[PDB]
């Protein structure tokens, strides 16, 4: 439910973004790190989509549009990984 | 605000130089 959700988010964010910062760095050697934090944020962001929001109200509502936005994110994520 | 849609997009800026 809600509460879930909110953590998962959060550790995706946190994971996806320092992967992100390795990645965005034009030094070279780096990919590696970059590959492993992008592996953590994968998991959290599939397991926060897949949790179960069950009926309406605005904390459900606002669980699910945090789960579209990890789910676009995901998409994302698992097309850069296939290239490193 | 940074949201994921913004982490989103630089994805998006990583595939355009790939
Ligand atoms: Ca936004
Ligand atoms: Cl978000």
């Amino acid at each position: 439910e809600a509460e879930r959700v909110r953590v998962f988010h959060k550790q995706a964010f946190e994971y996806i973004s320092i992967a992100l910062r390795i990645d965005e760095d034009e030094k070279a050697g780096q990919k590696e790190q970059a590959v492993e934090w992008y592996k953590k944020g994968i998991e959290e962001l599939e397991k926060g989509i897949a949790v179960i929001v069950t009926g309406q109200g605005e904390q459900c509502e606002r669980a699910r549009r945090l789960q579209a936005k990890m789910m676009t994110n995901l998409v994302m994520a698992k097309d850069r990984l296939q290239l490193l | 605000d940074i949201d994921f849609d913004d982490l989103s997009r630089r994805f998006e800026e990583l595939k355009k130089k790939t």
